[PDB]
């Protein structure tokens, strides 16, 4: 018949087009780690030249960024209800994650 | 007909492409899985962290927010709608406590 | 109605969406 020739070559691209971006996805799980294993590497040698103190100076991994600008007020809100946060701005902001920092730093 | 073996040839393509889907779904699985192994080294979670000076050289200006969570921990946004608008960010953590440093 | 995201199981391009949905904020139809 027609349409299931129609129907196949949607279904073609949409594979192809799938596939396409697992093997994006499946080389950046690979820059994640090498990121990872170089971050770790050069944390060490820091410290053979050094230990800094946990509270400050330091983030650990997972963490995110948020940024926004200088005039926004940030609020932290804990409520009643368990395992909550609340985060308010009166602005507009922005959130990374780790794995684009680590890319920005190099690795 | 034009029509039936541009089936016969594109059904005879799709295998091709999805064997190569399964593969791809094999490797990426365990390449997770091998990047779980790593993060949880002892020693390597003893080294997994970021200093001030890299946030600051990427990320120009502006007030930055660090915020530190266990694994697992979800992170929810709603839509910047009007009540003044909103804008939060909702963190639901279950395994600990959460830390949050201000960037300067 | 909102965008959700993991700690260290969640893709990049989650966080993509999120800053561009409060970028744009309400669109129209």
């Amino acid at each position: 018949f027609a349409q299931e020739c129609q129907n196949l070559e949607v279904e073609r691209q949409r594979r192809l087009e799938r596939i396409k971006q697992k093997q994006s996805q499946l080389q950046e799980l690979i820059l994640q780690q090498i990121a990872f294993k170089n971050l770790v590497q050069r944390n060490r040698h820091a410290e053979q030249q050094a230990r800094p103190p946990p509270p400050n100076s330091v983030i650990h991994l997972p963490f995110i960024i948020v940024n926004t600008s200088k005039k926004t007020v940030i609020d932290c809100s804990i409520s009643n209800d368990k395992f909550e946060y609340l985060f308010n701005f009166d602005n507009t902001f922005e959130i990374h994650d780790d794995i684009e920092v680590l890319k920005r730093m190099g690795m | 007909k034009e029509v039936i073996d541009r089936l016969r040839y594109l059904k005879a393509e799709i295998e091709d492409l999805e064997l190569k889907e399964r593969e791809l779904d094999q490797q990426k699985l365990w390449l997770q899985q091998s990047i779980k192994n790593v993060m949880d080294d002892s020693i390597n979670n003893r080294f997994s962290y970021v200093t001030h000076e890299d946030i600051c050289n990427c990320f120009n200006g502006d007030t930055l927010l660090a915020i530190q969570a266990p694994s697992g921990t979800q992170l929810e946004v709603p839509i910047p709608e009007m009540g003044q608008k909103k804008y939060q960010i909702n963190l639901k953590s279950h395994s600990g406590p959460i830390h949050v440093l201000l960037i300067n | 109605s909102a965008l959700l995201y993991k700690f260290n199981g969640s893709p990049s391009k989650s966080l993509k969406d999120i800053n561009n949905m409060i970028r744009q904020g309400e669109q129209r139809t």
